[PDB]
């Protein structure tokens, strides 16, 4: 009775949940049909049916047919219902304008079917879990709308998002500045909490810490469903510190404005690497603090920490945590803010991470994952609000929006919602 | 003769092989005590 | 004749019972199942201060069992000892509070609270003369600090003449568990103090050294920092279940340790504390257990007490024991180092003397003290508040279940007013 | 059975808090039920007791049929909640002439039988919860030519809600009552 | 007269004091061990049914 | 055996514990 | 054995069998009822918002201005029904349309006797103490309803009758589970006290004609 429901909008997020579901079947040993070879871990992510046929609860929606058709013709065609992943006919097209208020206003009303047919299975869900791009139109207009409509019409509950942020030297497409902020406008009183990851940095991340050469997106998407998988590991398994679904976002943000924090998975490390390095908790709880190893392209070293959630699995002995919590408290280097002097939340697990075959990490024993909240990302909203000056200035694809419904002031709105956002970030690390 | 070597560790255990040697020794006696306690409880078996 | 009720709240507090549990089913001999196991005849006579009696023989635990979600206590009836609890006294919600004490306290926390008091008021009219009640939360939480705590102002309310110790959970020094502890512990130590006349501290961290540096134990759960509280939750209400030469109730442990109703704050230890590789070169003896107690590193609240000065101090033993060198040694301890003690009372130390041990133990005892270093507890707490009030921090979370702004300057200065009335005594 | 026992101001038999009530008491029950239940008009315990037949299912204040209990305590009063019910009830008292007799009062009669061994009375009750009355003394008195020295059993029957069955020396009102007797 | 089979299951100690906990630290692993959650035996607390 | 102590209000029965070892068998 | 009433039961050392069974007191095969049919569809303006002090019905229209012939009698029909979700609609669906029924719960009476004479039918106690509940709600919350039910007292008393003398002989332990009210015999003592208290003079020769060891209240 502890379910969640996972919303996956876009082919970034049906590209994440192809991989994180895998991971869930995994751990809980479901079958790519859907069948179980009294157990309880399984009903946060699958429901029961009197022929014994395992249906997770979740939604995948585009507004295209193409990624989602991979799925549907792909290993798992058997899991999924085929009403439970939404398609539409033509993409939104890098545009929020297309795909917030024209060809996203149809498709509204045949999702939020499938959300009230499905948490009414659920007797007591603890929120929802968002996947989707900024950099995009259908993640970023259509899971506007999602957020809109939900926090107007589903109550006081929870909405974590782990939405891709733009990479600050690379990028895919061009006119996402536009978006990217116009989503970030419109969720930034809709929601109570949003991850941020981007693909440089596990880019780097997956070069650097292990062996391979030029890694895939389902290399990427691998981690994602680790840190997803320890994110939500202590209602479906047993803990002697057990963290549900309520209390990142009050452990997490301390203002309205402010909701954003970063994202960390400590032990990434290949099979080589694994046989010489020691296997004690304490050097890996050490790694989350390098700026290296992040999943967000910042330095905290200019910026200040408001919050962490670290949250361990395997067999750490609280003793080992107790002191690397300590060390980690006794350096300089990692400075607090004054009105937090706590500033750390600790939730253990007694499951050790599982091994999806096909993968590239190692079996390892203890994971940690650590979310911070840092003044220093303000940055990338800085220079993605610098990047939005720069194309304003000249007016540059100010027509591709305004004729399907989208105002003039609408630009106006958003920037200066951001500035305040700024305004806030800068006034509130002092 | 198993809480003859555990006398024999070291002063300071810091390393893992330390560890898990002082973990077995620990495991062997308390069996062994368990084994030894509950059979003198009695006289009758 | 004497009957305890116990109260658990929260996941701490669940894991507490769990185990305090497993040491009173231990002692007075009983089955997983339900049933009477042992070898001796003085633990079956005053077995009704903790089990009601069930068709069949059953031995079921007397107690409340309180929480607001379902992720704890799949655990405490997977425990090896969880079949002896009845189905009926488990009170839960789906949704928890997540380390809030405003949805606990008010919103959450209050509709099902109709629910608790209906348990507790079913189950409080089954003894035949009810000594009084015990609740073991943590101040750091949300469901045993906002839940528990209602509880707390409601039974007081319901009986006001009963007997109402807890055992509560104080943060640690150092490393938190909860970023918000500032908030939900203060807020639930200003309603603590009005209903309540005696309040074991016990935190994390204290527990860890006593693990580690009396203990020599590597590798140290949770559950070998609750069978150490269990220790001294057994050994606090020792004198109800077993006879002895000076029985003390806890109506003798409050007459006996608070000169005045706002001083109600207590910090405990525990006797015999040898490491397995210390076993055959040490003596279970009065003086080597005498000593330990005195000592800062064999206590359960991180506050170093040569900062402070003790104003009461009670020490219950156990086993056929001399008595003429117990009093001998607190004397001496009493009279070494007399400035630990206040000047203007003379006899600080209250002595009982029970008949049987803890098995596998001989001589064993169990300190409860007040004392005046517990206040470096909450001048910190009260620091960081200040250090978050005036930043407004974590202020909506609270703010939008109902609560006031007034309320938190009424806290602050009422704990404000009881951190400076502690501090005349030094 | 309560020979060597004070007999003061008041002695109570039944109660519905604490322990193990029904201790000194015997179970018959045929066609009903015995249970205790936290009632909605007194915030309290109280013993229920109700079948289809009102003689089959009683209580009885020896457990032992041979022994029974001595009360010298003149008045008997019982806290019992109308439930608009067959409810009886019987006493069985001593006398100087060293016959037991019997006071049955019926909650299904309206007249007064008066014979050597049962002396049978009607009965009429109030809405919800009662302090009945009963002088022991008196009904003696007037239906028999003697006197009362000891009772001897009383017996509760189905159809009623048990709370603090107890013995008095004197009519104690109100205010000189403790507040745990009410 | 008194039977008292044999457990093979320690039960709580204080003077060596080993505690009964089912392992999840060093040594004592064995990483297939079955850390999930279980079927519960009591329903929440569904107050609207309990007085509708 | 148990030995009944009827005094007002509250009726006790308490066991008296007998010198037997008796001995148990695995 | 012997079967019955036969020569072999002539014996003077013979064992005879008893008769088979009966269907009473045995629970009765469920059937798919209307409910899940007008739900899965997408009929009703209802949506599940799980609050943490237990779960409310959200409607999405104003209740006060619904049509009671067509949903009530078709709620009513959804007790029958014991899964997990349909249940807690039907029954929460009933209970606030019994709320705020203000002059419109009289001229539907008796196009609901049906579903609850079937609900009651089925010989599962969660059912029945459920819909015991919502009959005993049904009478309160308005006012000429009571007197209304008199002439159906004659199909819906039959299965009030079964399980009025179900109760527990715990003796002296207190009872747990009085929160939960699931002791089904008292149940139908206080929804045939509510019967006589609403309905007139009429109503006691009515609960007596059906169940006969009622006795006259009031
Ligand atoms: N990490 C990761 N990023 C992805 C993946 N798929 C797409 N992206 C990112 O998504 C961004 C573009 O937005 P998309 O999600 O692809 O497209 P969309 O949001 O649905 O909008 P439309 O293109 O109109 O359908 C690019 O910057 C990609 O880096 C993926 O599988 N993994
Ligand atoms: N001693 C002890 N403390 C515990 C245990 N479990 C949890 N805690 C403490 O409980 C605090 C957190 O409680 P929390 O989970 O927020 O309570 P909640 O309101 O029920 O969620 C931490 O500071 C822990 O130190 C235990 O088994 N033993
Ligand atoms: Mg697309």
């Amino acid at each position: 009775m502890r379910e969640c429901i996972s919303i996956h909008v876009g082919q970034a997020g049906v590209q994440i949940g192809n991989a994180c579901w895998e991971l869930y079947c995994l751990e809980h040993g479901i079958q790519p049909d859907g069948q179980m070879p009294g157990d309880d871990s399984f009903n946060t992510f699958f429901s029961e049916t009197g022929a014994g046929k395992h249906v997770p609860r979740a939604v995948f929606v585009d507004l295209e047919p193409t990624v989602v058709d991979e799925v549907r013709t792909g290993t798992y065609r058997q899991l999924f219902h085929p009403e439970q992943l939404i398609t539409g006919k033509e993409d939104a097209a890098n545009n929020y304008a297309r795909g917030h208020y024209t060809i996203g206003k149809e498709i509204v009303d045949l999702v939020l079917d499938r959300i009230r047919k499905l948490a009414d299975l659920c007797t007591g869900l603890q929120g929802f879990l968002i996947f989707h791009s900024f950099g995009g139109g259908t993640g970023s207009g259509f899971a506007s709308l999602l957020m809109e409509r939900l926090s107007v019409d589903y109550g006081k509950k929870s909405k974590l998002e782990f939405a891709i942020y733009p990479a600050p030297q690379v990028s895919t497409a061009v006119v996402e500045p536009y978006n990217s902020i116009l989503t970030t406008h419109t969720t930034l009183e809709h929601s109570d909490c949003a991850f941020m990851v981007d693909n440089e940095a596990i880019y780097d991340i997956c070069r650097r810490n292990l062996d391979i050469e030029r890694p895939t997106y389902t290399n990427l998407n691998r981690l994602i469903g680790q840190i997803v998988s320890s994110i939500t590991a202590s209602l479906r398994f047993d803990g002697a510190l057990n963290v549900d679904l309520t209390e990142f976002q009050t452990n997490l943000v301390p203002y309205p404005r402010i909701h954003f924090p970063l994202a960390t998975y400590a032990p990434v490390i290949s099979a080589e690497k694994a046989y010489h390095e020691q296997l004690s908790v304490a050097e890996i709880t050490n790694a989350c603090f390098e700026p290296a190893n992040q999943m967000v392209k910042c330095d905290p070293r200019h910026g200040k920490y408001m919050a962490c959630c670290m949250l361990y699995r395997g067999d750490v002995v609280p003793k080992d945590v107790n002191a690397a919590i300590a060390t980690i408290k006794t350096k300089r280097t990692i400075q607090f803010v004054d009105w937090c002097p706590t500033g750390f939340k600790v939730g253990i697990n007694y499951q050790p991470p599982t091994v999806v075959p096909g993968g590239d990490l190692a079996k390892v024993q203890r994971a940690v994952c650590m979310l911070s909240n840092t003044t220093a990302i303000a940055e990338a909203w800085a220079r993605l609000d610098h990047k939005l000056d720069l194309m304003y200035a000249k007016r540059a694809f100010v027509h591709w929006y305004v004729g399907e419904g989208m105002e003039e002031g609408e630009f106006s709105e958003a920037r200066e919602d951001l500035a305040a956002l700024e305004k806030d970030y800068e006034e509130v690390g002092v | 003769e198993v809480h003859k070597e555990f006398q024999s560790l070291s002063v300071f255990i810091d390393s893992i092989p330390k560890k898990i040697r002082k973990q077995k020794l620990e495991e062997e006696m308390k069996q062994l005590e368990h084994d030894i306690g509950v059979l003198e409880k009695h006289k009758v078996i | 004749m004497r009957e305890i009720v116990h109260l658990q709240a929260g996941q701490c507090g669940n894991q507490i019972g769990a185990k305090f549990w497993e040491v009173i089913s231990d002692e007075h001999g009983i089955d997983p199942t339900g049933t009477y196991h042992g070898d001796s005849d003085l633990q079956l006579e005053r077995i009704n201060v903790y089990y009601n009696e069930a068709t069949g023989g059953k031995y079921v635990p007397r107690a409340v069992l309180v929480d607001l979600e379902p992720g704890t206590m799949d655990s405490v009836r997977s425990g090896p000892f969880g079949q002896i609890f009845r189905p009926d006294n488990f009170v839960f919600g789906q949704s928890g509070a997540g380390n809030n004490w405003a949805k606990g306290h008010y919103t959450e926390g209050a509709e099902l609270v109709d629910s608790v008091l209906d348990v507790v008021r079913k189950e409080a009219e089954s003894c035949d003369c009810l000594q009084g009640f015990q609740l073991t939360h943590s101040l750091g939480g949300g469901t045993g600090s906002g839940m528990g705590t209602l509880l707390i102002s409601k039974i007081r309310e319901e009986y006001p003449d009963r007997i109402m110790n807890t055992f509560s959970v104080v943060p640690s020094p150092k490393v938190s568990d909860t970023v918000v502890e500032p908030y939900n512990a203060t807020l639930s130590v200003h309603q603590l103090v009005e209903n309540t006349d005696e309040t074991y501290c016990i935190d994390n961290e204290a527990l860890y050294d006593i693990c580690f540096r009396t203990l020599k134990l590597t590798t140290p759960t949770y559950g070998d920092l609750n069978h150490l509280v269990s220790a001294t939750m057994s050994g606090v209400t020792t004198c109800l279940r077993f006879p002895g030469q000076l029985n003390a109730d806890l109506r003798k442990l409050a007459v006996n340790m608070v000169p005045f109703p706002r001083l109600h704050f207590f910090m405990p230890g525990f006797a015999p504390l040898t490491s397995r590789g210390s076993q055959q070169y040490r003596a279970l003896t009065v003086p080597e257990l005498t000593q330990q107690m005195f000592d800062a590193k064999n206590m359960m609240a991180a506050c170093d007490p040569r900062h402070g000065r003790y104003l009461t101090v009670a020490a219950v033993f156990r086993g056929r024991m001399s008595m003429k060198e117990v009093d001998e040694q607190m004397l001496n301890v009493q009279n070494k180092n007399s400035s630990y003690f206040v000047e203007w009372i003379p006899n600080n130390v209250k002595t009982a003397v029970c008949d049987i041990p803890p098995r596998g133990l001989k001589m064993s005892a169990t300190f409860i003290g007040n004392s005046t270093a517990i206040q470096e507890l909450f001048k910190r707490i009260s620091e960081q508040f200040t250090a978050m009030f005036r930043r407004k921090a974590f202020l909506h979370w609270y703010t939008g279940e109902g609560m006031d702004e007034m309320e938190f300057t009424e806290a602050e200065s009422n704990m404000n007013d009881l951190v400076s009335e502690y501090q005349q005594y030094q | 059975m309560f020979k060597n026992t004070f007999q003061s101001g008041f002695l109570s038999i039944l109660y519905s808090i604490g322990s193990k009530p029904l201790q000194i008491w015997d179970k018959k029950v045929r066609n009903g039920h015995i249970k205790r239940i936290t009632d909605n008009d007194i915030q309290s315990l109280v013993l229920e007791i109700e079948g289809t037949n009102v003689s089959t299912t009683y209580i009885t204040c020896p457990a032992d049929p041979k022994k029974t209990l001595g009360i010298k305590l003149p008045f008997l009063v019982m806290i019992i909640k109308n439930l608009k019910k067959y409810f009886t009830f019987e006493v069985q008292v001593l006398d100087d002439k060293n016959v037991r007799r019997r006071f049955r009062a019926s909650n299904y009669q309206s007249t007064t039988r008066v014979k050597p061994f049962i002396c049978t009375m009607p009965m009429r009750l109030d809405d919800g919860w009662n302090q009945i009355q009963f002088n022991l003394s008196d009904f003696t008195r007037r239906a028999y030519g003697t006197n009362y020295i000891e009772t001897l059993r009383v017996q509760i029957h189905a159809n009623c809600r048990i709370r603090r069955v107890y013995f008095s020396d004197r009519l104690y009102s109100e205010d000189e009552l403790p507040a745990e007797f009410k | 007269l008194r039977f008292n089979f044999y457990t093979s299951q320690y039960s709580n100690s204080l003077n060596p004091f080993y505690t009964l906990q089912k392992p999840t630290c060093g040594y004592l692993y064995r990483r297939d061990t079955d850390h999930t959650r279980k079927r519960f035996d009591v329903p929440p607390a569904n107050l609207v049914l309990w007085r509708s | 055996e148990t030995i009944q102590l009827i005094t007002r209000d509250m009726v006790r029965e308490l066991i008296i514990p007998t010198k037997d070892p008796s001995g148990q068998s695995l | 054995v012997s079967e019955g009433f036969t020569v072999k039961a002539m014996m003077k050392n013979s064992v005879v069998r008893g008769p088979p069974s009966a269907g009473a007191f045995k629970e009765r095969p469920t059937k798919p009822t209307a409910f899940r049919k007008f739900y899965e569809r997408g009929d009703f303006p209802i949506a599940l918002e799980h609050d943490s002090k237990g779960n409310k019905i959200a409607w999405k229209v104003e209740i006060e201005k619904l049509d009671y012939h067509h949903y009530l009698p078709l709620f009513f029909d959804g007790l029958c029904e014991m899964t997990f979700p349909y249940e807690f609609f039907a029954r929460q669906g009933i209970h606030d349309m019994l709320e705020h029924g203000g002059n419109k719960i009289l001229p539907v009476i008796p196009q609901l006797i049906i579903p609850i004479k079937n609900a009651l039918n089925l010989r599962n106690r969660q059912v029945i103490c459920v819909t015991l509940k919502v009959l005993q709600h049904l009478v309160v919350s308005a006012e000429m309803v009571g007197e209304a039910l008199v002439p159906y007292y004659r199909q819906i008393l039959p299965i009030l009758n079964i399980f009025k003398n179900k109760n527990v002989n715990s003796g002296d332990g207190i009872d747990y589970s009085q929160q939960k009210r699931e002791n089904i015999g008292d149940l139908i003592q206080e929804t045939l006290e509510a019967f006589e208290r609403y309905g007139g003079e009429d109503a006691f020769i009515n609960i007596k004609y059906m169940v006969p060891t009622y006795e006259s209240c009031l």
